[PDB]
């Protein structure tokens, strides 16, 4: 009995979307001038780690950065002079995530053990020491992002997310509804909304104060690994394991474009945007990175080679530098100017 | 029995948002891209003197 | 007679 | 006669070029093992250029050109050949340390060490071949051969013995013990826990047999000649010709064995 | 140069910091790691506790033999699926697998799991060591009646006599010699798909037995030895 | 964080003496040390330095050949030796600490001293004394001059200030000409130029009375000015 009503409601929802397809965005941009070829060069290299590397992050001042390894160590570097500032040991070896605070006073990390911990740096005595630990989860973590000083968000392998308060160290809200493992999440310019995706090949939207979902998408047919936002805040893109990338909108609520080539068989790992939103970058398993045109959907360059798998990417705030990492325990920086 | 009720409630909540046509949406990205083209170092190289990374 | 290589 | 001389060069030339051009593009130098093979190929290919001049000088014709080239060809011909023995010798100790003392030899496996070893090895060959030009010039009167500036009786015997002692014997002694120790070690580990020891024995036996057979005769021939004078007869020249032609097969045997029989090189060859 | 007085202090600080990493690496390169797996029916916990002499998610144990340090790990609370987090163990030494030979009705799942684990894209260059357990119940049930294997696994009736290489380490009736049949059903699968890049080692075990630690050492030594020969290029 | 020293006494010409210091309450291995002395009715003077790793040592001209310094890490103690004393060595001594890295504050702490009895660039400031009412609206300013340009190609300028009160050790207020210390109130402000610098104070209160000083840190030979009353 209830199945028929559900089918009726699904069909009613499907009916509306047909009319909104007023035009195809391919036709309205065929007259735009192309962009052209691009070349870049390497500037600096950083050695030091004894094993493979997983994650990295940038700072607000655009001068400092932090990196992690599965050998149980964290290092902070000075980009201009290539000098090491601090090194901190760990009690656990299996780590996956790290983050940086906006004011530069606090840092957090996590791993297989269901704890995203925090550390302090500024004290009268010279030494780095731990402050607090948060527990309560039943699955391995994926990411824990800062937001403000006294707030933090986290996701876990189990299909639930929660919010925390450092002062009392207890949760305040929980979100549920998924049926598969959750992998990634991203915040918005104005901190009121955020998105996340899971292995169910679907995405959702959430409200922070209220705590209820609003919208969903189902495009892909395979696992989803990466997601990122647009500077305006009304669009986002996703990557999948089936060697495809797609775009979405919030007010129209339908897909726009797809990028693919017949020569590629491997998957994707990371994705990031530029300042003006004209350029898009992504990495692959085959030791190569590619660049794409956001408006014309054509490839325009390559970023040389590496000796092993590539993991992470990042762009600075001022948009003058970009770094890359891989499993070969080495890091590189590119400027690409003439 | 509860699962179906929850699904029905969710579906009812989902179905009352406003909408616009794609033709209107298509122009905002073009305008935004045109507006900020003069301060993109990666799109337009810069003189060697001012490059910190030289 | 010879001394070294290929002398003879 | 000349037909025989053409074939050896024709076969020898391409093999070294194949491997030397393959090494740079795919097998980029990033480990110690990949450095000695670089020097070996260069040494062999540079040595392979010698035969045509001697072909011109006995192939029913006698020395053209003047003294300017006689005392230039011989020095390089002599210097080229001596590098191979040391190049072969070093690898034995390298591999012995690579398998018998893993942890204790971590310091000496750094990439910087190999460069110094190669540079040092490249010098002694020049250091030792000088007497061939300074003490006695290459007087063209003897059809570009060498004739001593002092009484031949004393110095002729001095040259051969002091060359031969260092040329052949010591490396032969060095190699055997190193190649024996690994096979000695293998069995004890194997017993306590089929297919491998047979292969190891086969490989070692083949590389010792080829190495010894490719070079034994010449020094014995020279020593016997020095001991007693030989008569004048057409068979004497034929004996020398056969004794000399054999020496060049080593440079054609070397490139293939070390190069194409390894699994990692084969896999990276694609 | 153009450096000021203050920068040299930072340079010296970095130079001093750089040293400790070499000693850390030297200490690091002298340890081995192992991974353990099994099912509820197996005596994994009993073996661990005997060898020793809330939502943690991971457990650790240590032991020393002949002044050599070994590390072992186990996993705790996780969901059923194993697809995603398996990738992290690409560079471990060896794996151990435990099985209950007494029960007959639940034998096919073990074979299915073995086939599943054997051919994964991320483990082409890792070997496996296998243990069998609980022989006393097998012997006691074989001596008595009221049970048979022909009901479950046909083709045992046409099976030959025990292979010529089967030894006789104990004085027992010939009927007790049914372990070789099971040993050949697992080795049959392991036989194929091999091209010399990984190997398997079977063993027998008893209830609450001992001298289990000595067994792993020889295999570990042999596996370590085999790699260097390929490394040099002489094999 | 406390520091204490011992020594002192009475000697005759042609003697020798030794001094020692002790510390507690922080990681000792990460900090360098310095020495300073003062005269009964004169200014300050710099003596010596030692680095964390014991890799560098420096001395002044006047005492280059006679004085020595040593460090002991396990015992957390410092030592100093003197010999061949003269009549012009009556002074009181002090100790300081320092540390360096991107964004660090070198000088933060000072200690007491012990008494003893025996029987390049120029920096300039004047206006020895001035009158000050106690009304809150009152404001004062001070100036100083140098004889060389302190600016470097990097873009940083090195200048420091200090204040002393009756029967108490000096204190630090501002570093690098534009930065305030952690605990100092926000009333104080400072600015300067290539070769001229100034200080400003607003909303005076009773506790402010004191004496002030300045220092330069470009070339290793360090020099100090003479302070001004208020």
């Amino acid at each position: 009995q209830l199945r028929q009503e559900a089918e009726q409601l699904k069909n009613q929802i499907r009916d509306a979307r047909k009319a909104c397809a007023d035009a195809t965005l391919s036709q309205i941009t065929n007259n735009i001038d192309p962009v052209g070829r691009i070349q870049m060069r390497t500037r600096r290299t950083l050695r030091g780690h004894l094993a493979k590397i997983y994650a990295m992050h940038w700072g607000t001042d655009s001068r400092l950065l932090v990196s992690a390894s599965q050998d149980g160590k964290l290092i902070i570097w000075d980009s201009y002079t290539t000098n090491k500032v601090h090194a901190i040991p760990l009690r656990s070896s299996w780590v996956m995530t790290c983050a940086y605070a906006p004011s530069g006073n606090y840092v957090a990390c996590g791993g297989l053990d269901n704890i995203c911990s925090i550390y302090n740096l500024k004290t009268r005595e010279g030494n780095v020491r731990v402050s607090r630990e948060l527990a309560g989860h039943t699955g391995y973590l994926s990411c824990c992002r800062f937001l403000d000083d006294n707030q933090i968000v986290t996701s876990s392998g189990d299909t639930t997310c929660a919010l925390w308060d450092i002062e009392t160290g207890q949760q305040t809200t929980t979100f549920t509804g998924h049926t598969g493992d959750v992998m990634s999440l991203s915040l918005a310019p104005d901190t009121r909304l955020f998105v996340s995706g899971a292995c169910d090949a679907s995405a959702k939207l959430w409200d922070v104060r209220e705590g209820m979902c609003r919208q969903t998408f189902t495009g892909h047919e395979s696992d989803i690994n990466a997601i990122c936002f647009f500077p305006n805040g009304n669009a986002f893109a996703t990557g999948s394991d089936d060697a495809t990338c797609r775009l979405f909108d919030l007010r129209a609520d339908q897909e726009l474009m797809t990028y693919s080539h017949d020569n590629i068989i491997c998957g994707i790992t990371s994705v990031s945007f530029s300042k003006s939103g004209r350029l898009l970058l992504a990495g692959y398993d085959d030791f190569n990175c590619n660049v794409w045109d956001a408006l014309k959907a054509d490839r325009a360059g390559v970023l040389a080679g590496h000796d092993n798998r590539v993991s992470c990417l990042g762009v600075t705030d001022d948009g003058m530098a970009v770094a890359t990492g891989s499993w070969d325990s080495f890091l590189k920086i590119w400027n690409g100017s003439s | 029995i509860a699962q179906a009720r929850k699904l029905v409630e969710q579906l009812k909540m989902e179905a009352n948002i406003d909408r616009i046509k794609v033709s209107k949406a298509a122009a905002d990205l073009m305008a935004y891209c045109e507006a900020h083209a003069k301060e993109d170092p990666l799109l337009t190289p810069v003189p060697a003197s001012e490059n910190p990374f030289r | 007679x010879c001394f070294x290589k290929t002398c003879t | 006669v000349p037909v025989l001389y053409l074939l050896v060069c024709a076969a020898g030339l391409g093999g070294n070029t194949l491997v030397i051009y393959v090494v740079l593009r795919f097998a980029k130098m990033k480990t110690v093992t990949n450095i000695y093979i670089l020097n070996l190929a260069v040494a062999d290919v540079l040595y392979m250029l010698g035969l045509p001049f001697l072909a011109t000088q006995n192939a029913a014709s006698f020395w053209p050109f003047g003294p300017v080239l006689c005392r230039l060809v011989m020095t390089l011909d002599g210097v080229n050949q001596f590098t191979s023995v040391f190049c072969l010798t070093v690898m034995s100790v390298d591999r012995y340390l690579a398998v018998v003392h893993p942890l204790s030899s971590a310091r000496w496996r750094r990439p910087r060490v190999a460069k110094l070893a190669s540079a040092a090895a490249w010098v002694l060959s020049l250091c030792m071949s000088l007497p061939l030009l300074v003490f006695a010039d290459v007087q063209e009167g003897g059809t570009c051969n060498a004739s001593w500036p002092e009484p031949v009786g004393l110095w002729g015997a001095v040259f051969i013995i002091y060359t031969a002692v260092l040329g052949f014997f010591a490396p032969l002694l060095v190699i055997c013990l190193c190649y024996l120790l690994i096979v000695v070690k293998v069995r004890a580990a194997g017993v306590r826990v089929r297919r491998s020891e047979r292969k190891v024995t086969r490989m070692v036996l083949v590389l010792v047999l080829v190495f010894a057979g490719c070079w034994l005769p010449f020094f014995t021939v020279n020593i016997v000649n020095l001991a007693v004078a030989l008569p004048q007869e057409p068979a004497s020249a034929g004996l020398y010709f056969f004794v000399v032609i054999l020496s060049y097969a080593n440079s054609c045997a070397n490139p293939v064995l070390y190069g194409f029989l390894s699994d990692n090189f084969r896999q990276s060859f694609q | 140069c153009t450096l000021s007085a203050e920068d040299k202090a930072a340079v010296e600080r970095s130079k001093m910091i750089e040293k400790q990493l070499q000693k850390d690496k030297q200490v690091y390169r002298a340890t081995h790691r192992l991974l353990l797996l099994g099912a509820d029916n197996s005596g994994k916990s009993t073996i661990v506790k005997q060898m020793r002499i809330k939502t943690s998610g991971i457990f650790e144990t240590k032991f020393q033999v002949d002044k050599v340090n070994f590390h072992m790990f186990d996993v705790g609370a996780q969901r059923d699926e194993r697809r995603k987090w398996i990738q992290c163990f690409n560079d471990v030494t060896a794996i151990i697998f435990v099985v209950d030979s007494s029960d007959y009705n639940r034998l096919q799942e073990a074979l299915n799991d073995f086939k599943s684990i054997w051919n994964n894209r991320w483990l082409r260059t890792i070997s496996v060591i296998l243990f069998l357990n609980k022989q006393d119940l097998l012997a006691e049930k074989v001596l008595a009646g009221k049970s048979k294997i022909e009901d479950y696994f046909p083709e045992f009736a046409r099976y030959t006599t025990p292979e010529d290489a089967t030894p006789e380490p104990g004085e027992d009736p010939r009927v007790t010699r049914a372990k070789y049949f099971i040993r050949d059903e697992f080795l049959r699968i392991s036989t194929a798909s091999g091209d010399g890049r990984h190997y398997c080692y079977p063993h027998f075990t008893c209830s609450v037995d001992t001298e289990n630690a000595r067994r792993i050492f020889n295999d570990v030594t042999d596996i370590i030895i085999k790699m260097n020969l390929r490394d040099c290029g002489l094999f | 964080v406390q520091l204490v020293e011992s020594g002192g006494g009475l000697v005759q010409p042609g003697g020798s003496r030794k001094l020692s210091c002790s510390a507690s309450g922080f990681a000792f291995s990460s900090f360098g040390m310095h020495w300073v002395r003062q005269a009964p009715e004169k200014g300050l003077e710099w003596v010596a330095y030692i680095s964390s790793g014991s890799g560098t040592i420096y001395y002044a001209d006047t005492v280059k050949g006679r004085f020595t310094i040593s460090r002991d890490d396990p015992k957390n103690t410092l030592f100093l030796q003197m010999t061949s004393l003269r009549s012009e060595d009556t002074a009181m001594y002090y100790c300081v600490r320092s540390i360096y890295y991107y964004g660090s504050s070198p000088f933060d702490f000072w200690g007491q001293g012990t008494t003893l009895t025996v029987s390049g660039s120029d920096i300039v400031m004047t206006q020895a004394t001035s009158s000050v009412p106690v009304t809150p609206g009152e404001s004062v300013s001070i100036s100083c001059r140098s004889s060389k340009s302190l600016l470097h190609s990097n873009g940083n300028t090195y200048l420091y200030w200090f204040l002393q009160r009756p029967g108490q050790s000096p204190q630090l207020l501002i570093y690098r000409m534009s930065n305030l210390a952690s605990g100092v109130p926000d009333r104080f402000s400072g600015s300067g130029s290539g070769t001229a610098f100034t200080l400003t104070i607003s909303r005076l209160e009773a506790e402010d009375v004191g004496v002030y000083y300045c220092m330069q840190h470009l070339e290793y030979p360090l020099t100090f000015g003479a302070g001004t009353k208020l």
